[PDB]
RNA sequence: CUCGAUGUCGGCUCAUCACAUCCUGGGGCUGAAGUAGGUCCCAAGGGUAUGGCUGUUCGCCAUUUAAAGUGGUACGCGAGC
RNA sequence: GUGCUGAAAGCAUCUAAGCACGAAACUUGCCCCGAGAUGAGUUCUCCCUGACCCUUUAAGGGUCCUGAAGGAACGUUGAAG
């Protein structure tokens, strides 16, 4: 899982070890990683949640 | 003789020398304490 | 239901270029590694068959950081005892960048089979462009 | 102790071309060009040059002092002339100059010719010498090394090719 | 850069006061050149040559066909060259037993070893004691019984073991020629030669250097 | 570690490696004229004795040789003698 | 091992820049094997150009008519075994 997401996660700016840590930050947000294979079948959403973390990392 | 012990320099008219370690003693006296320990 | 994305069986194979004419040496077999597994890749869930594609030039220009242009081991002994081994350093071996060197990655990868379904299928050549006995097709 | 290295003027006939790592230097006897440091740099004001390294650190001067210290050979060369006489003491003993093929006896079985690498004359005055002529002291250095090793003077005689001034102290003799 | 042609025998010429002419009859019949190739899809230099009276009536066909680009007479198994500068298929394609190779000077040969079938330690060596009569226990020709007790060992892979015998290249190298009648093919050495009768040798100039 | 068995020394056969090299190859010093040596460095390509006495390994002795290397391999080698 | 030129270290220095030699060792040269070199390479030459059908149709599955180049088989054999 994080295999993939830290293939997927990287490619479009900050590594999967910055990814989680803005992902970190979150009232609410923080739905966990299985789902996290969205880069197979919901790129625009994973893409779309890479800024959730990189614009999210402080 | 060329000697590949381990000793210094000695004498006066002796060099050190650098080129590996060689403690070296070469002087125009002689050849005999040159030490290269090589 | 069950996420694991499946195997296409090397569904994808995306061509590109290296140059290896660069001065990284050593350290370019890593995102040359990485790459044929899968690296840029998101999906194509690795572990199982899969790779990519890409391919070296010359390569011939490199010198490694410190005297390693000197150095390297380098033996491919035989099945011969009779006492073989055969060492050449790294200078004297990249008079013919063979089988090594160039070919570092083979020891970079998972080896045995399937890894070694990778391995020399990058291509290597030392000469950059003039004649790519290589598919000239499509390629970055 | 306190080193230095600065001191290099351009006289006449002489003539500086720089270019940053590389350079040469015209004149009489010819010129010259050589490897030198990447990131460093000479400079030609007037007369004298000043060498320079471009960072503040231990390999850093040393590499000057070999620089403008190389360079004034240059110009020693090109004007003054190079030259560094060879004595051949041993009786069968004779150099020949008969250009770019010196001929040499020296006790081994058969003569044997020297091809000087062009960039160096000779011209034995007597049927015993060895006079270099060039302008790279570097280059006949080698030149002049050779022709000594030809058969260096050993110390029980001094027969040999010896340098003109070669201080040798053949004095070594006896038993016990 | 040379021909090759059946061995057929040996004999000498025993000089008056000498028989130092010890040669081996070696019929240097020419060969067929015009075939050969250079860069453009091959590999170097490379001649084709053949000689011999092969039933070109019937046995070998393909080949008989193969030797239609430009040639002549199709003869045995075809061997090729390689530099020398030598003619091609522009003025001819058909080498003789004699040219510039010069003369005098000792020409290597290369018949086939004959092969005596499987053989053994003693054989393949010539060289493992012992006895027969009061013996009868290690019978001489044994390996002579080879290896460790309780040992890595491998039993060391290469070791001169029993092994076969046959057909096999060899090379004398050296070996100067008294003799030559070109188109008569007679070309004679001095003595040793591989095979016996029933060989091709290749007899190359010298490969000394 | 083996006592519900891992056969001892020496010889024969046939070996394979190490280098702390005996011969040969290249060097430095010598209280090295030469010839021959002394010692140390480098070097494992290849080569490195027949007999008398003794079970011997070894050793001493006769006579050779460029030389008759030291050592590891269950003090190599008995489902090989 | 020998050195050159040469500073660091007003000299010196075989080295730190930079060039040159240099052994039976190493790579090659010589002989043999050698494309299962699955990274299965190259070149030359030879041979095959008749009809239909059912599928779940680009996958095929199947019938008749054909069968070459070549190989093999058999026999007479071999300095090959």
């Amino acid at each position: 899982w994080i295999a993939r997401i830290n293939a997927a996660a990287r490619q479009n700016g900050i590594s999967y070890s910055k990814f989680i840590n803005g992902l970190k930050k979150a009232s609410v947000e923080i739905d966990r990683k299985i789902l996290a294979d969205i880069a197979v079948f919901d790129k625009v959403a994973f893409t779309a949640l890479v800024e959730k973390a990189k614009a999210a990392l402080a | 003789m060329k000697v590949r012990a381990s000793v210094k320099k000695l004498c006066r008219n002796c060099k050190i020398v650098k080129r590996d370690g060689v403690i070296r003693v070469i002087c125009s006296a002689e050849p005999k304490h040159k030490q290269r320990q090589g | 239901m069950k996420t694991f994305t499946a195997k296409p069986e090397t569904v994808k194979r995306d061509w590109y270029v290296v140059d290896a004419t660069g001065k990284t040496l050593g350290r370019l077999a890593t995102e040359l590694a990485r790459r044929l597994r899968g690296k840029h890749k998101a999906e194509y869930t690795p572990h199982v068959d899969t790779g990519d594609y890409i391919i070296v030039l010359n390569a011939d220009k490199v010198a490694v950081t410190g005297n390693k242009r000197t150095d390297k081991v380098y033996y491919h002994h035989t099945g011969h005892i009779g006492g073989i081994k055969q060492a050449t350093f790294e200078e004297m071996i990249a008079r013919r960048p063979e089988r090594v060197i160039e070919i570092a990655v083979k020891g970079m990868l998972p080896k045995g089979p399937l890894g070694r379904a990778m391995f020399r299928k990058l291509k290597v050549y030392a000469g950059n462009e003039h004649n790519h006995a290589a598919q000239q097709p499509q390629v970055l | 102790s306190r080193v230095a290295k600065a001191p290099v003027v351009v006289p006449a006939g002489v003539d500086v071309k720089i270019n940053g790592q590389v350079i040469t230097i015209k004149g009489k006897n010819g010129e010259l060009t050589r490897t030198l440091n990447d990131a460093v740099e000479v400079k030609h004001a007037d007369n004298t040059l000043t060498f320079g390294p471009r960072d503040g650190y231990a390999d850093g001067w040393a590499q000057a002092g070999t620089a403008r210290a190389l360079l004034n050979s240059m110009v020693i060369g090109v004007t003054e002339g190079f030259t560094k006489k060879l004595q051949l003491v041993g009786v069968g003993y004779r150099a020949a100059v008969k250009g770019n093929v010196i001929n040499l006896s020296l006790g081994f079985s058969h003569p044997v010719d020297h091809q000087l690498p062009a960039g160096i004359t000779a011209e034995c005055p007597t049927q015993t010498e060895i006079v270099l002529k060039g302008a790279d002291k570097q280059v006949i250095g080698q030149v002049a090394a050779d022709l000594r090793a030809y058969r260096r003077p050993e110390p029980y005689k001094g027969k040999g090719v010896r340098y003109a001034d070669e201080v040798v102290r053949t004095k070594e003799a006896k038993k016990k | 850069m040379i021909g090759l042609v059946g061995k057929k025998v040996g004999m000498t010429r025993i000089f008056t006061e000498d028989g130092v002419s010890i040669p081996v009859t070696v019929i240097e019949v020419e060969a067929n050149r015009v075939t050969q190739v250079k860069d453009l899809a091959n590999d170097g230099y490379r001649a084709i040559q053949v000689t011999t009276g092969a039933k070109k009536a019937n046995r070998v066909t393909k080949p008989e066909a193969g030797h239609f680009a430009k040639a002549g007479v199709e003869a045995g198994r075809g061997l090729w060259e390689f530099r020398l500068a030598e003619g091609e298929e522009f003025t001819v394609g058909q080498s003789i037993s004699v040219e510039l190779f010069a003369d005098v000077k000792k020409v290597d040969v290369t018949g086939t070893s004959k092969g005596k079938g499987f053989a053994g330690t003693v054989k393949r060596w010539n060289f493992r004691t012992q006895d027969a009569t009061h013996g009868n226990s290690l019978s001489h020709r044994v390996p002579g019984s080879i290896g460790q007790n309780q040992t890595p060992g491998k039993v060391f892979k290469g070791k001169k073991m029993a092994g076969q015998m046959g057909n096999e290249r060899v090379t004398v190298q050296s070996l100067d020629v008294v003799r030559v009648d070109a188109e008569r093919n007679l070309l004679l050495v001095k003595g040793a030669v591989p095979g016996a009768t029933g060989s091709d040798l290749i007899v190359k100039p010298a490969v000394k250097a």
